[PDB]
């Protein structure tokens, strides 16, 4: 059968997450399993169930009794737990257990101590060359998009320091272009 | 096990051939099984396939599976080979015997193994090759195997048939003869 | 006797009183060596040439909750999806009597497997001498059986086989 | 219509 | 239960016949399936081969676009056959093994393959890695030196970025932009730059027999490839970046 996920989820990181499923149409033929994809990797499945409650390591599953939902709940979630979650209700076959648009889950970091700076890094070889950094930002800080074709921004980046048990949203922004100071809005 | 009603699959894989069948069974009578050569479901009665569906890979891949278990199993029990055992013939008409009246002979080959038969039709000694079709390998409780074979004869008056049977475990063919 | 090797598996369901049992064999040459069974719910060795196999299925956690679950999401699917062509079919009886000193009453072409044949003479139901056949299964998903009965023959008596069956509004019945 | 199956195990 | 995905890295010019190898390692399958994946939309299954059969095309690919060949039990094979920029994807493999492994539906998907067919070879560029040292205002203030890396100026888009110090790879303090963007929007074939930042300790970038170095692998041409330009062939290299501490 075809199922419905949302699109996106948003958490913040030593969140329980429940991740819903509908699947209305199921039959007492289907099975219920559930995948994780991460970036540059293709989806690996996590857990399985029919009726009955499921626990393992990477995640849980609930199923209510009329199997019309299934909720995925994983636990105290990482940085690292950042993936698309997949929803796949079907039988024994191989008759299009078709991949539907999966949950993009999110996590972003808690980071209360924000202290928004701009720097500027030069290289080891030519001077005239160098780089701009915007550091140390919130989480729901939006990073600026580029309004030059001369001027160019990456998207925002999270870093984790696991000894110092400290995280950093960065941005990197650089000009090919002369004359130019690190100014942004 | 008490039970009103036992649906059950049935499916085996040998050197020899048949080597490989693919069925289920409602009652201890096939409903369909797998062409393992033409890849499709094919339905005991026309009936069943207006109403059900079955796909034909989840027989093909399990003959894969008993594949591989085929030959664990032989190394394991030292390529031991199970004895041949000795097929019972029976042969009894579909309908009551009447002169002109198109009937069905039936050639019932029950409690042998391995799945390897050589069955064909006599009629006054010679071969029969028009209105032949047999059954699959059919299952037992015992795991031994029984096959049915048909033959659409017309009765006349002095025509006497038989069902020659050739199995590993016979040292000559048998001969099942029917006359009345 | 050429070199040849089988291996065969079976997939039970037992369906009685609204509950199914499922029972997953593994044979190899006519000898179950591994077996998993829905009241027992976990795999279980036959033989000692399976004791191995049924080690290693019995780790796989998930798997064990797969073949729990068959009796709920196959045995019960099947049973309530095939309900009007196999549960509820019947084929009426077609009955015979010929003189063949014998008088073999002939039934044929009936499903259910399930009936009686019973017989009379001069309205006066018989027993003694009676020789039913067992079930005959035909192939064609239709029954057969034949019950001689002996019979010290004088003229004028009326010799019927009833037949009753569950296709049949009725007892069918035919004389000699 | 569909009718359902299981997968006989590997055996090693 | 471990499937094989080969090749991992393919650039080629269009017309070119592509094909990819989706082995299964520790068991045979009689079906493998097919899928794709764009740079920013959701996975999509192509088609289904059965052994010996004919493969289950999905909705909107073409049989004669797209060759299929189950030739055994463990090898199934997919063919691009007329390469075209279009056909600029990320394609995946996945093989159910029903009889072993810990679920009888789970689907083991391939390493995978990053393809990118350009109308012309000369538009391979290999990638200019530059490193960049931290800003010792940033270490007067918040104690910690965040070393930037920039690979720039490669079109193939096949990289791998990592992060070394004095000799060995590190997993900390490291992230990578996850979409390299273009150095010029509004073209069929751009080049690509990618950047990372490696953030470490104040007392580590000020040793000055710290070494940090900044390793982009590069998966291009091969020696079985048409170079006919002035400039270097770009195959398949690995250029780095380096940058000693500074202790002022
Ligand atoms: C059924 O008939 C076939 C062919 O008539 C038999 O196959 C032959 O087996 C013998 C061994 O006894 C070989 O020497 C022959 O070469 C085989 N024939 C061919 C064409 O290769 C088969 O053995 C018979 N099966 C049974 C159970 O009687
Ligand atoms: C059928 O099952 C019910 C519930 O377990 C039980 O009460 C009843 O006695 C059973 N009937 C028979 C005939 O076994």
């Amino acid at each position: 059968a075809k199922t419905t996920q949302p699109i996106s989820m948003d958490s913040y990181e030593g969140q329980e997450v429940n991740i819903t499923c509908s699947h209305n149409n199921i039959a007492t033929n289907d099975y219920i399993t559930w995948y994780q994809q991460f970036p540059s990797q293709g989806p690996r499945f996590i857990i399985q169930g029919y009726k009955t409650k499921v626990t393992n390591e990477v995640a849980s599953l609930f199923i209510p009794a009329d199997r019309k939902s299934s909720t995925l709940s994983l636990p105290r979630v990482s940085l690292s737990d950042t993936a698309v979650y997949y929803c796949l209700v079907g039988d024994t076959g191989f008759q299009k257990l078709v991949f539907g648009t999966g949950t993009r889950l999110l996590v972003s970091p808690n980071i209360q101590n924000p202290d928004p700076a701009v720097y500027q890094l030069r290289d080891s070889k030519s001077s005239d060359k160098s780089v701009c950094l915007f550091t140390d930002f919130d989480s729901q800080t939006n990073v600026s998009q580029s309004k030059d074709s001369d001027v160019y921004i990456t998207d925002k980046c999270v870093l984790d320091m696991r000894s110092m048990d400290f995280k950093s949203n960065s941005a990197v922004a650089w000009s090919n272009k002369s004359d130019f100071a690190c100014a942004n809005a | 096990i008490k039970a009103d009603h036992v649906s059950t699959y049935a499916a085996f894989v040998q050197t020899h051939r048949p080597t490989g069948e693919f069925m289920f069974e409602f009652d201890e009578d096939e409903m369909f099984y797998v062409d393992l050569d033409k890849k499709e479901t094919v339905w005991h009665l026309e009936e069943f396939g207006q109403a059900f569906s079955f796909e034909a890979q989840g027989g093909l891949a399990n003959i894969a599976i008993l594949n591989n278990n085929l030959n664990t199993l032989i190394q394991r029990s030292n390529h031991t080979q199970a004895t041949n055992d000795p097929p019972e013939v029976t042969v009894f008409p579909k309908e009551p015997v009447e002169l002109g009246q198109p009937n069905t002979l039936i050639c019932h080959i029950d409690k042998f193994f391995p799945p390897v038969l050589n069955v064909t039709w006599l009629c006054n000694g010679e071969l029969v090759t028009e209105g032949v079709a047999e059954s699959l390998f059919l299952p037992r409780t015992d795991y031994s195997f029984h096959k049915f074979h048909y033959l659409t004869f017309v009765p006349s008056a002095e025509d006497f048939y038989d069902c020659r049977v050739e199995h590993w475990g016979l040292d000559q063919p048998l001969l099942k003869h029917w006359e009345a | 006797t050429p070199e040849n090797y089988l291996f065969q598996g079976r997939q039970e369901c037992y369906a009685f009183n609204g509950t199914q049992r499922f029972l997953e064999r593994y044979i190899y040459n006519r000898e179950e060596f591994a077996r998993f069974d829905s009241d027992v719910g976990e795999f279980r060795a036959v033989t000692e040439l399976g004791r191995p196999a049924a080690e290693y299925w019995n780790s796989q956690k998930d798997i064990l909750e797969e073949k729990r679950a068959v009796p709920d999401r196959m045995c019960r699917h099947n049973y309530e999806l095939g309900g009007p062509m196999t549960l509820q079919r019947r084929v009426q009886p077609r009955v015979n009597v010929s003189p063949s000193n014998l008088l073999v009453c002939h039934v044929t072409d009936f499903y259910p497997g399930s009936i009686q044949v019973r017989w009379f003479l001069n309205g006066q139901e018989e027993t003694a001498g009676v020789v039913s056949t067992n079930l005959i299964r035909n192939g064609d998903w239709t029954f057969q059986i034949l019950v001689m009965l002996e019979m010290t023959p004088q003229q004028g008596d009326v010799y019927t086989c009833q037949v009753e069956h569950t296709s049949l509004d009725s007892p069918v019945t035919v004389e000699w | 219509t569909g009718l359902a199956w299981e997968w006989w195990r590997t055996v090693y | 239960a471990v499937v094989s995905q080969h090749p991992s890295w393919v650039i080629c010019k269009s017309g070119t016949s592509v094909k990819i190898e989706c082995r299964s390692l520790d068991f045979q399958a009689t079906t493998m399936f097919w899928y794709r994946q764009f740079p920013k939309q959701s996975l999509m299954l192509m088609a289904t081969s059965n052994e010996g059969s004919k493969a289950t095309y999905e909705q909107g690919v073409e049989k004669d676009k797209f060759l299929i060949n189950h030739a055994s039990l463990t090898l199934s094979t997919l063919t691009v056959t007329s390469a075209h920029p279009e056909d600029s994807s990320f394609y995946i493999c996945s093989a159910r093994d029903p009889g072993g492994g810990g679920s009888s539906y789970e689907q083991y998907f391939g390493p995978g393959t990053r393809l990118t067919v350009t109308e012309d070879l000369n538009k391979v560029f290999p990638p200019e890695v530059a490193v960049f040292e931290p800003s010792e205002a940033e270490i007067s203030h918040t104690q910690k030196a965040t070393l930037v890396c920039l690979a720039t100026g490669f079109f193939p888009d096949h990289v791998e970025l990592s992060w070394w110090v004095n000799g060995k790879e590190v997993h900390s303090g490291v992230c990578t932009d996850p979409q390299p963007l273009k150095e010029q929007p509004a073209l069929n074939d751009s080049r690509y730059a990618l950047s990372s930042r490696l953030r470490v300790s104040a007392t580590f970038w000020q040793n000055p027999r710290n070494h940090f170095r900044c390793q982009v692998q590069f998966y291009g041409l091969s020696e079985n490839d048409e170079w006919t330009q002035d400039r270097a062939k770009p195959v398949t290299q690995i250029v780095s970046a380096e940058a000693w501490g500074r202790a002022d």
